[PDB]
């Protein structure tokens, strides 16, 4: 719980389950 | 006013704790996110790329020389090549790999390894390869009559520069953790064993030696869990120039 | 294609291929990683595989909070001390490269962008023992190149525009957060340049990339005996995006300017052997003995 | 269809033949600038086919005792053709590249090359504390030579390098490796003269060997800008 | 109705007449592993009927002086029969027990057998500190014989042992203990080479006794494997 | 921000209290929970098992035969076998069983008790005995008359190796406490006593002498209160090994 | 069949009985429990029972925080110090083993599945009296088997990925949750087996069920004199599954290592008597005398 | 009350008051 | 009451910090706002003079 | 192999089925003993107790 008034202040942010893993195991255009 | 006690850990500061603190500078608005490639967002992304085991971690193997197997043509059948140690938490072949190095800030994992060999011949160079893995219990096997009653793949590198040998996990415990020990039920993952299934058959104008390079990347199925200290990196002292940071 | 990954992978249950056309062999001089899965490689069973990935998340995996400054200095009157010493006060430009341990993982990636939670650890000892005074100390964020106070009671500590935060050694440790405050929108791990015109600059460091200064004063007048006091800057990294992995250091960090490289003397982590030798390419390491 | 590759950039036009499918850098094609990552408020310059175009460099002989070459982006080209002169023009610098690595030999040679765009590859010095200094670093068309291409001469390793976008020219399947490479920055545009965001090395991780002629075997760089912009108009530096 | 018994698993069938109604150990059947407690990825092989049949082990003497028989699953059957072939040639090990303990006298004779399946049965030593050996565990076929087992050679208690799946044989009521035990381990599967999830031990705690004609009375111990699983096929231990 | 005051008990450490308190790994996921046969979610479950009674907790008997009680032919009527004191929070017969050692780590306790007595003989020997629980108030029954007005029940253990004496909660309060007084009348709960019924009848080629295992359970309304340290371990050292966690 | 129990059973009045076909005499040989109620043995009255079951609920049996480390050190200048002393830092592999009342506890199961709640508590004596110093420690979380600090000023306590806490000995005592760690579904109380591929290993003992390491340092510098700083670890289980109930230990522990069982000399807990002697099986051990 | 983002982090659970007995009263199959 | 912790940061003075904090004199109504001219409500009007 | 445990306590009898267990679909007769055609194998009889 953040009740500072800048947005960075908050705790981490541990939520960000997206993954592109193909970006660096298949870079290739084929 | 709020009637409160304190509770046993008030005050402390753990390193892992995850709360908001004040601002610096209030008010800041920090520079515009840009697109920039090849974000990150969970380090088994890394982990997933194939990265050159350093199968040839031996003496008089200088530098990039540990970084491939030199094969040659035998005049025995069923001869062993290499072999490769596979516990990631160790060090071994597999230690300065992106599967190897991101484990080894991790204690627990699970989930199957891939070994892409890419065969570095001339292309007149024929032969075929089995490349073994072998569940742990014994001791590696030496012969080929031996590992190829484990999990093995059969590979002509005629055409073919390069075949894969899935490591699958196979594992009684949902995850393999390191201790320190390498021979431990919980910790040891077998062995991957490379045997001349025919023989590296090279013309006269071809050499007569042929390099393997090893990579080795996890699966999608792979986990990591318990975060700890690097044991690749450290230091007993400053570093240069640090002190001048203080001046 | 990006998607939202909680577990690992099921694997699914795979029978007996014999076919001629589609293949484990794959393309490595495309530079892509083989796409071979267990199923097509072995014959596999079904398993539903709940293990969870978010301990590896990179936000998880960066936002530690890791000790990136340790500074002694004397506590006592410094009227005849020596004009290298800390005189009750000491300035820090903040960096991440002092210390190996995050010093690595932040060297994981070429781009980072994060805001810095900072944490301040006092630890006070005498220099006979009569007690540790409950001292206040100064922190003020003093940014890149700017003004930072000369002596203890300098008038930079008044801290009109400046940040500062007061704390004692009793009370739990001083905790700020710094912003993500590049300029660019992310921080340059590495920097494959000179940050200035003329080609005299440093190679390597791009001060857009330094947070800025801590200017760490004890705010006591001294007492009539000395005391050492220790503070330890701990920096969390959080809302953190990270961009281009790379491989991590092999060999051991020489500098904090540079990636200079020496490697140790032998296997492991030399400059021609990253990875302790066995005797032949053949010799099992830790071949279970039956 | 892997193998079959035709690049045709400007007035320039490759046809390589025995090629590995292209590496797209993260997945990432070069574009322009958009107005939301925009910075520099004057009109860009976007010269087009006068400088998105392949740009060859100078050959390396492909020896016995060969370390690895490297070349930095934009320095290899900031002294080359209308791109050269857009760079020597304006302060400011945004472009991708098309790198095309051409390497072949014979069916009875054998050898590996890692061809890998490295981005900001700060170069670290060997044995010293001193920072490497601006001839170090700032080679031009030349490149330079790993010293120590097995920690990729700044204390990593040769082995986790592909992490970076990357191909191989193994002399048995390929003889060609192509990168693309988009805009690599933290900032949306950059002083082209001071600032290095690829690095494309070229490393024998497999020497080259054979027991037919002994013929010189070249490594032939041909790289093209993709989506050239130049702000900040001036006199030439 | 209870003292009634079949059990026919593969080419092995019992019937026992006086029995006392088999105990299910806590109150579970052994199943097969299900695909959402699953762990290792490769098909194991159910060798069915070839492993999941009855294991006759040798019969021990039950004398004046006895103090008890223990046998550790799956220790004392990773050498017989189709179930030690799978045993050696594969890692993983995941079965449950049909444990048939037989053991009659006369009407005349006296006795009671506490047949307990104790689950990590963790063996301690009789004063000292050393913990037991390997020998000393792993006794296989043969088994091993309680030293204490009035404190069940843990320093627990035979008097709590009944906690643990467990059936009598009185030599007034019955002749024969039945006892099914499930999978029994933190773990899904295991390697059976190095860990024991059952022991079975047998304790005398009434002594056998009669005034008739002194007869040798065994103690037979009949061992089913259930549900067998096996993964990581490799080579012969 | 908040007006607070602290109250009394702010900073202290009970160790029962219950409280969220920081977690030492982010981001940990713990290993799935796999289906485990035999959970205990309430240690009366425990308590219900029957285990046996130390009947026999005489010198020369040693180790196992204190775990029966030998009944042998008698030669006079009405006789008295065997007496069990009924604290269960004591030491004595019940102590070292399921419903013992649970209950000892608590301090008060209601419900009734099962014992159950398997007679152990041979198949020809018969004979009749009578189980008597006495409620407290005065001595031990030492005639089988005097036990008898009590609840009892008569078995024959001709074709029967067991039956069951339940011994019925039957005490003025709610609960029996321990106070390390075994004559409270908040504790005592009387007496078992087992008497000849008939005769341990056996013939030439039985055993003469015959064994009863007593067994003890808890019921269903069974409960136990005020949570205590077992007196049934201890230490006064540190045991061996202990210092190794420290190297 | 499994139900939701809050309180005992109530008791149903029941009449006089006189059957002559079903039975008070059960099965023993079966193995199970007799199911004999006192409605059926005697003449009951019904009693509604309003007893609370939720103080032998396995959670409250087990979520009692018991001390499971002890450690007292030398808070001191360790110049001149033995190679065997905790030079102002010990580390401790975390077990629950080493203190009786919670290993009894946890060893009436056969697999416990907990969370472990860490707390910490701290007290300071000199070693004449000046003062008792608001002393700065730290407690260093380290992975079974990992890399533990060798000195107390060790560049292993940065932390960079370990978690640590720093907490001051005037604070409430430090409080951690270590999370169910164990890469199986359970922690193994009793491992009948080796947790190695080689017949050399410890029996007994298997590292997937050790928690892992406390390093606990004092974070300041040596005070010119010396202290005893006596470092108490208490552990609350919580969340706990538990499995497969066992026989108490009778006997009094020896080791650590194992179970191994020596017994008291006499009885109680005697090698061949457990329970206390009276004088005959008709011997009445507190009989009331009128 | 729990204001930590990890389940485990939370105060104990004494709230489980399923109880099967049986399992070990009555491990019996008839 | 209510369980509570400090947290690191707790005391501190942070000139930068955002909080209400006791009023000294309490019913204290300050004088009516009149209308000013030349009001600056962020620096930047003051920076784009000449 | 294929067995059957017989308690005779009470019980005067039981059944050992011989299962037909043959590579062909008969067994023949030719004067040999051990041919593969012919051998049906063994049946033995223990003291269980
Ligand atoms: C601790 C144990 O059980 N056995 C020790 C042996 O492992 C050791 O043999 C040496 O082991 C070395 C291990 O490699 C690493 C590691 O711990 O993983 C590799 C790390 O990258 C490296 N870290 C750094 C910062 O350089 C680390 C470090 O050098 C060591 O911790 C320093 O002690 O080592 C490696 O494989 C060696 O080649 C091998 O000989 C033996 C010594 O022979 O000691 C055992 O106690
Ligand atoms: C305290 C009191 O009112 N009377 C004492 C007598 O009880 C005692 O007689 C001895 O009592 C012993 C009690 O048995 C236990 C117990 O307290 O329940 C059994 C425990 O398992 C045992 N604990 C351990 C860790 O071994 C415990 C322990 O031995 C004692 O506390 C040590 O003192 O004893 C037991 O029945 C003896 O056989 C009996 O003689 C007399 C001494 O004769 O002292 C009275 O003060």
């Amino acid at each position: 719980i953040n009740f500072y008034k800048d947005s960075y202040a908050a705790s981490a942010s541990k939520q960000d389950f997206s993954q592109d893993p193909s970006k660096f195991t298949e870079p290739v255009v084929e | 006013g709020v009637p409160t006690y304190l509770l046993p850990g008030s005050g402390q500061f753990l390193t892992t704790d995850d709360h908001s603190s004040a601002p610096v500078l209030p008010c800041f608005n920090p520079t515009p996110e840009m697109h920039i490639p090849g974000q990150v967002r969970n380090m088994l992304e890394v982990v997933q790329v194939e990265s050159m085991m350093e199968i040839n971690n031996t003496e008089s193997a200088v530098g990039m020389e540990r970084l491939k197997v030199d094969i040659s043509a035998l005049t025995d059948v069923d001869q062993l090549l290499f072999n490769i140690p596979l516990d990631i938490q160790l060090d071994g072949p597999l230690r300065n790999t992106l599967v190897g190095n991101i484990s080894r800030y991790y204690t627990h994992w699970s989930g199957s390894l891939e070994m892409t060999f890419m065969f570095c011949g001339s292309f007149m160079a024929t032969g075929k390869l089995i490349l073994c893995y072998t569940p742990p219990g014994g001791s590696c096997p030496t012969t080929r009559e031996t590992a190829m009653l484990g999990t093995h793949i059969v590979w002509d590198f005629g055409l073919q520069s390069s075949v894969t040998l899935i490591i699958p996990w196979i594992s009684g415990s949902h995850y393999r953790m390191f201790n320190n020990d390498a021979k431990s039920t919980n910790a040891n993952v077998g062995y991957v064993t490379c045997f001349m299934q025919t023989n590296l058959i090279v013309p006269s104008e071809s050499s007569d030696t042929c390099s393997l390079i090893g990579f080795i990347a996890a699966k999608d199925d792979f986990s990591l869990r318990l975060m700890r200290d690097s044991p690749d990196i450290g230091q007993i002292d400053h570093l240069h120039a640090a002190e001048a940071a203080y001046q | 294609i990006e998607s939202i990954i909680k577990t690992a992978t099921d694997t699914v249950k795979s029978e007996i291929n014999a076919e001629l056309g589609v293949v484990s062999l794959n393309a490595v001089e495309t530079g892509a990683t083989s796409n071979t899965e267990p199923e097509e490689a072995i014959q596999t069973r079904t398993v539903i595989n709940q293990h969870g990935v978010s301990e590896t998340l990179v936000e998880n995996f960066l936002s530690r909070a890791a000790l990136v400054s340790k500074r002694s200095f004397e506590y006592k009157d410094h009227t005849s001390s020596a004009a290298q010493t800390d005189k009750n006060f000491f300035k820090w430009t903040i960096n991440t490269r002092s210390f190996v341990q995050l010093r690595r993982k932040l060297e994981l990636f070429t781009y980072l962008r994060f805001d810095a939670e900072i944490t301040i650890l006092t630890t006070v000892a005498v220099n006979t023992y009569m007690g540790l005074p409950n001292l206040t100390l100064q922190a003020m964020f003093v940014p890149t190149g700017a003004l930072t106070p000369e002596k203890q009671d300098s008038f930079h500590w008044q801290s009109g525009s400046n940040a500062s935060v007061f704390f004692k050694i009793s009370d739990p440790p001083a905790r700020m957060t710094i912003p993500f405050m590049c300029i660019n929108s992310a921080y340059s791990v590495f920097y494959d340049g000179f940050a200035g015109f003329e080609k005299s600059g440093l190679y390597g460091i791009n001060p857009a990339d330094t947070i800025g200064n801590l200017c760490v004063r004890i705010v006591n007048e001294h007492q009539p005996v000395g005391f050492t006091v220790t503070v330890r800057v701990y920096m969390k990294p959080k809302h953190i995006k990270a961009w281009a992995p790379r491989p991590p250091r092999t060999l051991p960090y020489m500098s904090i300017a540079n990636a200079n490289y020496k490697g140790k003397k032998r296997a492991p982590n030399a400059l021609n052997a990253i990875i302790g030798n066995r005797d032949s390419v053949k010799t099992m390491p830790h071949n279970i003995v039956t | 269809s892997d193998r079959v590759l035709q690049l045709k950039l400007g007035n320039s036009a490759i046809v390589t033949q025995e090629a590995a499918n292209y590496c797209c850098a993260y997945g990432e094609w070069p574009n322009y600038l958009p107005d939301h990552e925009a910075v520099a408020i004057d009109k860009p310059t976007q010269p087009e086919t006068a400088t998105d175009r392949f740009y060859t460099l100078k050959s390396v002989k492909w020896e016995a005792g060969s370390t690895g070459w490297w070349w930095k982006l934009p320095d290899a080209l900031n002294n080359i053709g209308m791109f050269g002169q857009n760079v020597q023009h304006h302060y400011l610098y945004r472009s991708g590249f098309l790198i095309h690595v051409q390497c072949n030999a014979t069916r009875f040679h054998q050898g590996a090359l890692l061809v890998v765009a490295i981005p900001e590859h700060q170069r670290g010095a060997h044995n010293t504390n001193t920072s490497p200094g601006f001839d170090d670093i700032m080679k031009g068309e030349e490149g330079g030579t790993f010293n120590h291409p097995y920690v990729l001469d700044d204390g990593t390793s040769l082995a986790c390098a592909t992490i970076f976008p990357h191909q191989w020219i193994n002399l048995r399947t390929n003889n060609s490796a192509t990168i693309v490479l988009p805009w690599m920055n933290a900032a949306p545009m950059d002083f082209p003269l001071r600032h290095n965001q690829w690095t494309l090395a070229i490393i024998p991780v497999v020497p080259l060997g054979t027991r037919t002629m002994s013929s010189m075997v070249p490594i032939t760089v041909s790289i093209a800008p993709m989506c050239c912009e130049f702000n900040g108009l001036r006199h030439a530096i």
